[PDB]
């Protein structure tokens, strides 16, 4: 769950464009 | 008939004026020219009493000089201890407006008066422990301005209905009524023997009253405005009056005339309270210029100035032993001066 | 004196030209290439449109500064003031919603799946424009043209007392356009930065720490630019409203135009800069070149 | 009526008139005698030592 | 923002 | 260096001091209202409307969790000047007069009401004290102004015989007696038996006075 | 170079001297004459005490600027940093509660009878002074002395990553010391000014409108001074934390000392100015003379 | 405030 949450946060950061 | 009576009264007044002019061969100032001056009277505040959250209208001194009573606008009487600054008693009065208060010579009772027009005698010796309302004296139709105990059973009161009264505390009736003033009677004093008393009203005249007989013996005029305070001399043969005309004046009972006029050019305000020292040499007076003044009673010179009060000095009093003088003022502080 | 005037006119012309061209280019690249798939790019498109709308106002202001009078008429005075206030509130609210969207994306990932969709972002933007119209209408109603001291001035007419309602209006604009968005953006970005440290990819290595430094700098530049640009014009306008001194002096008017220029720089140039900060926007040009 | 008060009031004046007034110099001498006799007893006029004084700092 | 104060 | 009895006396003094502070805190919140006017003004009517010792009656009432103490001194026959200074610390003075007084003859009663209002307004003790002005007997005045012209009481007035003009003229004549208009507002209200809005009006005026006192307390005003 | 140093030292000495003398005089007049009856004067006394405590720090800072090194030791470094942060938060919280007290006084008069008493105001001030110690203690713990490049510098040590915790500290201090008090003061003063127009004393006459204009100016001067003094130091510090440029350059250090001087100006000069603004203080001086 | 950065 925590790793999936980290992957979703990574994808959201890539989608926003900050990361 | 009425015009004849008025003309006869005017002729008798002219006769009294001629007799007063005849008797007044010399002035007190000329007589007392040989006495040494008192010098500089330097009094210092010893005890400051806090606790009153409103203006302090009146105070009286007990015979023992260890107990002080004070009346304030918050509807309370506080019975202080002068030595240790402790509150011996606090009494919440039914009526907030409290113009005058008195302390009995025995110390059993206290009294208060106000705009309610009802004098209130309170008992301090109750076995329960709290102060209990003992008597309510009703019957005056104007505001009560002064009250003084004679003993534990009789009290004298002055009121704004131009009359005075003598009240039996146990019976609760107006046994003796004093009439003849045309203005609001503001203050009274009691002689040491207590046979007679004096009063001052807003008609600028003072009157001598006999307690037992109920008649006026002497009427003194000369002030130009309302007389606010009146105190006997310790011998009982003279008294001093303070008025709104910025003067204090000394009246002799036996000489039936004025002896001395206490005034200064800078002072244009009124006098609220007057008292003599134990020997009568010093006359202390409270004023509306936020200050108290100690006058030499023989030379009419301003011996000292006391400035401890921020607001109007409304009342003052000298103890029986004479160690200190207390000054209540409108700044809600009672100050002891020695 | 004369050089001051030409310098201020050149400043307005440069800000208008660069801002309008940049906003048109950003909107063109978003429509042509991105195709508005990402909700964030929809927000950037709305912000660029509001910036271009704010940019359009500037030539009339420069013409009024050079002519020293207003010959354009009451209706165009109403249009200028209404477009200025409408574009300002639209830009500020759009930026605040961008920061709220980033906060919901990072801190609430499970909720972000339901919340973040293009249709909902478009609905939020349409609501922003419609609510900004409610601000825009009274500015249009109040605006009037009157001749003062042999010259014609465009201004807003307040009911009596005019100074009191003018002061209340300046305080309300200051509060709702400055204090509340800074609060929302600062709290959202602070909680976002506190959340980001837990991520394994952003911590535990030197390169990962450098990436976290990059993200932190890109986040904070928005707050720093917003405060630096908006605070002097709000403070100077409030002081201007309180004090009664004549506007004849050139230096005070020049400082006022510098503050207005800073506000228009934040309105117009900073959406272009925010677009350039985006990695995907860089990626499109990198792929094209 | 008011005249009925008048007849009383003038009578109140009459009692005031019939008084055996004394010489004012004798009253002034008695005033000086009381002041000089009780001058040492007065604590306000004559200063009190600190130990004898009940009120202290 | 500030056209109303310059006139 | 104190004995046990002296320490017990000090503890008794501290208890008394606590009771004094509690009573002072309770008494600080009481709004004070002084009631003035002539005898046939309508004071009893005002007290009766608000509700639904020989010389000063005291009325206690609470409205919107605000405590009001009203003091009517109208039973006293003594000189007002001597005891007026006691009332210096009050929130407001409510002054009641009747519009129909001028027709009745004791001289004109309305001029006596103006003399009383001028004496209360120009008093040194009440320079900053606000006055709430009640105009009683509206129903009787409306019929009487039709029955009797207003020219008899005031020769200067030349307006038409209309209730609105007469009321707006009596109001302005009362308001022009204020010589410190910038510092002292006068709150004027028309009083009838039927309406119950007098309490709300007193509450609004007292609220404005409390806001004035708070502004003076802060020092901004 | 040399003139810059002596000018900055003179600026620090002047601010320290005038601040200490003014705060001591304000506290002396409040205790001696006012006697702390009014709750507002109790707040002014607490604010002046916090201002004097902040002002006391300045000679050590000027001595470090002239010496270019810190010889005073670790314990005094901890004392300097703890007193600086403690006094800053105490002053800001005291000003915010003063504005809240004015709001409760004007807008809620019936509630003001219960709320406004000297004992409760003293209790609130004691709570502020106690709560500021919660901020003060970690600054004392973190402060350490280390030798860098042949010189000794007083600074705060943060756990790894130092730049991350330092940046989060800057953002939290910026938010809680700048944005939230401006929000509370602006909302309270705005609602107060909206309430004041209904008052008959402030409306309906030219003199009454002048009195309302005076009250409005006195109210807004606090907000304008707070924003003008506190915004450059906060923004400059946050930019300094983000950017890695060296501190060798004299002009940037001079601008930094100017911003620090503006912050100490607000901390010390403004409470005395507030005392002068108060009518009661003027009345006391008029009564004396 | 700002002593920690000057040193
Ligand atoms: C001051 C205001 C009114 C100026 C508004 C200018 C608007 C109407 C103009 C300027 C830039 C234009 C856009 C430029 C480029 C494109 C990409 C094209 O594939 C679709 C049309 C579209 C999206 C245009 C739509 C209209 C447009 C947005
Ligand atoms: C002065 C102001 C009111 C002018 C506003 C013009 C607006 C209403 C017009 C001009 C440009 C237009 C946009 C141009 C391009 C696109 C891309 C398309 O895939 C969706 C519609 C959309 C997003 C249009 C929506 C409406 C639009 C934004
Ligand atoms: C920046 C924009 C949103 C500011 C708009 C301010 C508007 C909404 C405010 C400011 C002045 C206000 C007016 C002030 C005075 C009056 C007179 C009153 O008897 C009716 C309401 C009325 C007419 C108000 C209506 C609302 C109003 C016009
Ligand atoms: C380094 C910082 C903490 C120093 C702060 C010094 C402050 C707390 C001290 C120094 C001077 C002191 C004042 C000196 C004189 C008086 C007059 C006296 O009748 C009341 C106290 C009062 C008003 C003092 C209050 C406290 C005071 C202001
Ligand atoms: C370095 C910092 C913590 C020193 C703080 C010193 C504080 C605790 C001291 C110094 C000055 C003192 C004040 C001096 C004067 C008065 C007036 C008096 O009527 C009430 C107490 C009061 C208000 C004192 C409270 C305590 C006080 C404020
Ligand atoms: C990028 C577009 C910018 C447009 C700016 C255009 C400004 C033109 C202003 C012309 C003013 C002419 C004044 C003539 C009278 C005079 O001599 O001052
Ligand atoms: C004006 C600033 C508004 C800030 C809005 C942010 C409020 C966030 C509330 C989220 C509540 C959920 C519990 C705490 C967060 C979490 O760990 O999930
Ligand atoms: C200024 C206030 C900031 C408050 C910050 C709270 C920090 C809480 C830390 C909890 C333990 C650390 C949890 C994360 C550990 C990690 O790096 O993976
Ligand atoms: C015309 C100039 C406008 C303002 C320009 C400054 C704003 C851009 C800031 C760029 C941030 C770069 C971040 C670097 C991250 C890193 O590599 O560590
Ligand atoms: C009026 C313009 C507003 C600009 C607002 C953003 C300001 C950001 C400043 C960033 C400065 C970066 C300096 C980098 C120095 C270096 O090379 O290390
Ligand atoms: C109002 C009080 C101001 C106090 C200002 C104190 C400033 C102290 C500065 C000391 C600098 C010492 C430099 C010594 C140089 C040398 O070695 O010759
Ligand atoms: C001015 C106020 C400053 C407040 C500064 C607060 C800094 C808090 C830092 C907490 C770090 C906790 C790290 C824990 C790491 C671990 O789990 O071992
Ligand atoms: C961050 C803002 C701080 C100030 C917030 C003030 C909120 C006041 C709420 C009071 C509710 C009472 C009803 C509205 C006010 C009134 O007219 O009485
Ligand atoms: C920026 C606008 C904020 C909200 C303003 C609300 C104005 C409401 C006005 C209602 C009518 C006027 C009532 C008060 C009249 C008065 O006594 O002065
Ligand atoms: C060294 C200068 C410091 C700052 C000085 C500015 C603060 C003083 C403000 C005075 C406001 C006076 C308002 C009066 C309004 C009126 O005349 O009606
Ligand atoms: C560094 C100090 C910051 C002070 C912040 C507030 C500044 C207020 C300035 C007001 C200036 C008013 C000048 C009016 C002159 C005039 O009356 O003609
Ligand atoms: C009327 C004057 C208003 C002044 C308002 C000032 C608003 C904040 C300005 C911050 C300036 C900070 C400059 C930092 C420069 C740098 O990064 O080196």
């Amino acid at each position: 769950f925590d790793a999936v949450t980290d992957v979703i946060i990574k994808n959201n950061l890539k989608d926003c464009g900050l990361f | 008939e009425l015009d004849q009576l008025r003309q006869e009264a005017e002729q008798l007044k002219n006769q009294i004026r001629d007799a007063r002019k005849a008797c007044a061969d010399a002035t007190l100032s000329q007589i007392t020219n040989n006495i040494d001056p008192v010098g500089r009277i330097q009094m210092r505040t010893r005890r400051t009493l806090r606790g009153h959250l409103a203006k302090i209208y009146a105070m009286h001194w007990g015979t023992d000089s260890r107990l002080l009573v004070s009346a304030s606008q918050d509807g309370k009487l506080i019975i202080w201890d002068s030595y240790t600054t402790n509150k011996v008693h606090a009494i919440p009065l039914r009526s907030s407006w409290v113009m005058t208060c008195a302390y009995a010579p025995s110390g059993n009772y206290v009294a208060c008066g106000g705009l309610d027009n009802i004098c209130s005698i309170y008992n301090l010796k109750t076995r329960e422990g709290n102060v209990r309302v003992s008597r309510e004296l009703a019957g005056h139709t104007g505001y009560l301005s002064c009250c003084r105990f004679l003993d534990d059973n009789q009290i004298v009161t002055s009121s704004g209905d131009t009359t005075c009264a003598l009240w039996d505390i146990e019976t609760g009736q107006q046994t003796t009524t004093f009439t003849g003033h045309t203005g609001d009677v503001m203050s009274l004093s009691l002689a040491p023997d207590t046979r007679l008393f004096v009063s001052g009203a807003c008609d600028a005249s003072a009157k001598l009253w006999d307690v037992r007989e109920g008649m006026c013996r002497q009427t003194f005029t000369g002030h130009e405005s309302d007389i606010n305070a009146i105190c006997f001399f310790p011998n009982g043969n003279a008294f001093a009056t303070g008025s709104d005309d910025a003067t204090c004046r000394l009246f002799d009972l036996r000489a039936d005339q004025e002896l001395m006029t206490y005034s200064h050019d800078n002072i244009i305000c009124g006098i609220t309270s007057v008292s003599f020292s134990k020997s009568g040499r010093l006359l202390l007076a409270g004023y509306d210029d936020f200050n108290c003044n100690v006058w030499d009673a023989l030379k009419a010179d301003r011996a000292g100035v006391l400035a401890g009060h921020d607001n109007r000095v409304s009342c003052l009093g000298v103890t029986d032993d004479g160690m200190a003088v207390a000054t209540g003022s409108w700044d809600s502080f009672l100050k002891i001066w020695n | 004196s004369l050089a001051l005037a030409i310098a201020i006119t050149a400043l307005y012309s440069a800000v208008c030209a660069v801002g309008l061209l940049g906003n048109v280019l950003v909107m063109f690249v978003i429509v042509r290439y991105t195709k508005m798939k990402t909700a964030t790019n929809i927000y950037i498109f709305s912000l660029a449109l509001a910036g271009a709308l704010a940019t359009s106002t500037l030539p009339f202001q420069s013409a009024k500064y050079l002519m020293e009078t207003w010959p354009f008429g009451e209706l165009l005075c109403k249009a200028v003031l209404s477009i200025d206030y409408y574009s300002m509130f639209t830009s500020i609210f759009t930026l605040t919603m961008m920061c709220v969207d980033r906060y919901i994306a990072v801190c609430h990932p499970v909720k972000a799946l339901d919340f973040r969709t293009p249709a909902k972002a478009k609905l939020i933007n349409i609501c922003i424009w419609v609510l900004a119209s409610g601000v825009g209408v009274p500015i249009m109603v109040m605006a009037v043209t009157r001749p003062r001291d042999g010259a014609v001035v465009c201004m807003l007419q307040f009911p009596s007392p005019s100074w009191y309602w003018d002061t209340v209006t300046k305080i309300c604009v200051f509060l709702f356009a400055f204090v509340v968005p800074i609060l929302i953006i600062t709290v959202c970005y602070g909680l976002m930065l506190l959340r980001l440290r837990s991520v394994r990819l952003l911590s535990g290595s030197k390169e990962k720490d450098r990436s976290l430094r990059r993200i932190t700098r890109m986040v904070l530049v928005v707050v720093v630019a917003f405060v630096v640009c908006w605070a002097p014009i709000h403070i100077f306008v409030i002081v201007w409203t309180l004090v009664d001194i004549d506007r004849r002096d050139p230096l005070v008017v020049a400082a006022l135009h510098l503050c207005i220029a800073l506000g228009y720089i934040n309105s117009s140039l900073n959406p272009v800069l925010y677009a350039f900060l985006d990695e995907n926007f860089k990626r499109c040009f990198r792929q094209l070149c | 009526a008011s005249i009925a008060q008048a007849r009383k009031l003038v009578e109140q004046l009459k009692m005031e008139a019939n008084i055996d007034r004394i010489k004012v110099s004798k009253a002034a001498a008695d005033l000086m005698a009381y002041c000089e006799a009780h001058a040492k007893e007065d604590p306000l006029l004559t200063p009190v030592p600190a130990s004898e004084n009940p009120f202290r700092e | 923002y500030x056209f109303e104060v310059v006139g």
